[PDB]
């Protein structure tokens, strides 16, 4: 496992999150689902707890987005990046967006899982850089499956942060 | 397929 320079954390337990928008791709409650459960994978194995907000500025801000979408990173079109996520800190920091030039499934036809590709990303908006272990979840690599488990490289890297929950 | 570069910082 590996973390961002300087070890960046956000420094409290309770984070809050906000869907600002969505895709055609998947009906909203898929897509709120998705993003749930892919917090969850990092709740399991921490005290973090999150918490969606309708209002105001939420520590993850989640969005989708083309080419250019407001922070100077753009996307790319179909293929290349998927998604990406910011570093935990102020304002666009822990922030994550998704490419809606690819096409959102939960792993199924020329797309990708929302709900894999999520809990990368998190992984990322938590602190967590690319791993070396292929098996993990912040591999730099999109492996679909069906029955997800957080392995022990993300377990340890993201305990490392945060602790486990007593 | 590879996530390319998808880690960013503030
Ligand atoms: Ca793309
Ligand atoms: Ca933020
Ligand atoms: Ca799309
Ligand atoms: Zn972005
Ligand atoms: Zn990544």
């Amino acid at each position: 496992y590996n973390f961002f320079p300087r070890k960046p954390k956000w420094d409290k337990n309770q984070i809050t999150y906000r869907i600002i928008g969505y895709t055609p791709d998947l009906d909203p409650e898929t897509v709120d689902d998705a993003f749930a459960r892919a917090f969850q994978v990092w709740s399991d194995v921490t005290p973090l707890r999150f918490s969606r907000i309708h209002d105001g500025e939420a520590d993850i801000m989640i969005n989708f987005g083309r080419w250019e979408h407001g922070d100077g990173y753009p996307f790319d079109g179909k293929d290349g990046l998927l998604a990406h996520a910011f570093a935990p800190g102020t304002g666009v920091g822990g922030d994550s967006h998704f490419d809606d030039d690819e096409l959102w499934t939960l792993g199924k036809g020329v797309g990708y899982s929302l709900f894999l590709v999520a809990a990368h990303a998190f992984g990322h908006a938590m602190g967590l850089e690319h791993s070396q272990d292929p098996g993990a979840l912040m591999a730099p690599i999109y492996t679909y499956t069906k029955n997800f488990r957080l392995s022990q490289d993300d377990i340890k890297g993201i305990q490392e942060l945060y602790g486990a929950s007593p | 397929i590879s996530y390319g570069n998808d880690a960013l910082m503030p």
